């Protein structure tokens, strides 16, 4: 339905803070890739603090 | 009385087969030395098997 | 797309020739069981391989479905598709595979997936030790 | 002590292939249903008693070896005490009955036409059972060969 553009929309949305991680991460290493995942975690909203809660869930360990 | 010992744990092996009970040599052997400290056997007969089952319970 | 999925055959490629020459007795009694638990994970790819050619057969198949169904197969055939190119390349016999099999499985302490794999290779690469 | 052949009771009966927290849990196992019943004839008679139900059901021979056991084990007794009562729950030519071609002065009794043919059913049991793992060995890779791919594989999980 409306040529892809719905089906899509709800991923673009999930990609805007990946790419910012991506982004973010650039250029560093070591123990600051626990500080920069746990800086991205708190936004506000729980559809972005249930996915980085998992990416920062892997880098505890 | 060592050699009688012996000869009576090979005859004691065949009437476990023919009965078909559960037991192999190495249970035949915890068993008769269990039953020598004397502890009544019908108790050990709910023991073997609740065992039985709660092995099958985590594979 | 094809050579995103061509990965796969080339971390093929470099798992069978360990299995199906080294193993023998010069190569000492340690590549033996390493060949005897890596032949398993190539049974289970050919496992693989005829599972998707059935449904091939139906109609029921494409490069894309095929794209999805090879990424568990380029995340585990990869762990191998190096390691075997690593034991196998300088002679490594007795400990010092073993000590590279502790060097290869604390290098995935932090992805989980190959992890357990590795334990698994190694695990049967001690019982002859 | 007596409670650590219970220990080796739960050894026996689960090998190693986590394994050390099962064992614990089994060995609670062994004790929790020792005393319940300690809350709440004979020996060689129901030997006999069971001897009866084999003849019953054909099988000769071993009930008449089943017999000659006991019947000598008595020319321990709280052992097979136990096997009365595991009984049924584990795991379980000859040329002189029907054929009359050898033995000195074989019995004079006509002929055979009615054990003979429950002898051809001796040989009918084991064809019968080697069939069955070939049925039961193309059961068990066709459930491999048939299935969306990788559901008995946990690769999918890699």
């Amino acid at each position: 339905l409306r040529r892809l553009l719905v089906w899509t929309y709800d991923p673009k949305i999930r990609l805007k803070t990946l790419a910012a991680l991506v982004d973010h991460c650039q250029g560093r290493k070591g123990g600051e890739l626990a500080s920069a995942v746990h800086a991205y975690t708190k936004t506000g909203d729980p559809y972005m603090r249930s996915l980085v809660q998992h990416i920062l869930s892997l880098v505890s360990h | 009385n060592l050699n009688a010992v012996r000869e009576t744990m090979d005859v004691l092996l065949e009437i476990s087969r023919i009965l078909n009970t559960g037991l192999d040599m190495e249970t035949l052997s915890i068993c008769v030395r269990l039953c020598e400290q004397g502890i009544n056997p019908e108790a050990l007969s709910s023991v073997i098997k609740e065992l039985r089952k709660a092995t099958e319970a985590l594979k | 797309l094809v050579h995103r999925i061509l990965p796969v055959a080339a971390s093929y490629s470099a798992v069978t020739r360990f299995i199906e020459e080294k193993s023998s007795f010069e190569y000492g009694q340690v590549n033996h069981a390493l060949a005897a638990a890596m032949r398993t994970l190539v049974k289970e790819h050919l496992i693989l391989v005829s599972q998707l050619e059935q449904l091939h057969r139906q109609g029921l198949l494409s490069l894309q479905k095929l794209w999805f169904y090879i990424q568990p197969a380029m995340r585990t055939m990869d762990i191998l598709a190096s390691l075997a190119t690593s034991v196998d390349k300088g002679e490594c016999l007795g400990g010092s595979t073993l000590s590279l099999l502790h060097d290869r499985s604390f290098s995935y302490t932090g992805d989980s997936q190959a992890q357990e794999l590795c334990l698994y290779l190694t695990k049967a690469a001690s019982a002859p030790y | 002590s007596i409670t650590q052949l219970f220990d080796d009771l739960c050894e026996a009966l689960l090998p190693a292939a986590n394994r050390k927290r099962a064992k614990r849990s089994l060995k609670k196992v062994a004790y929790n249903a020792l005393f319940t019943n300690l809350f709440q004839l004979p020996a060689r008679n129901k030997i006999l008693m069971l001897s009866f139900d084999l003849r019953v059901g054909g099988l000769g021979p071993k009930a008449d070896r089943l017999e000659e056991l006991v019947e000598e084990l008595e020319a321990v007794g709280s052992v097979l005490d136990l096997l009365v009562q595991l009984a049924g729950s584990g795991p379980p030519r000859d040329y002189f009955l029907n054929n009359k071609h050898v033995g000195r002065n074989v019995p004079y009794s006509g002929y055979d036409c009615d054990d003979l043919s429950v002898f051809e059913m001796d040989v009918q049991s084991l064809i019968s059972r080697e069939e069955c793992l070939c049925h039961s060995m193309i059961q068990e890779t066709l459930q491999v060969m048939e299935a969306a791919p990788g559901t008995g594989l946990p690769t999918v999980g890699l």
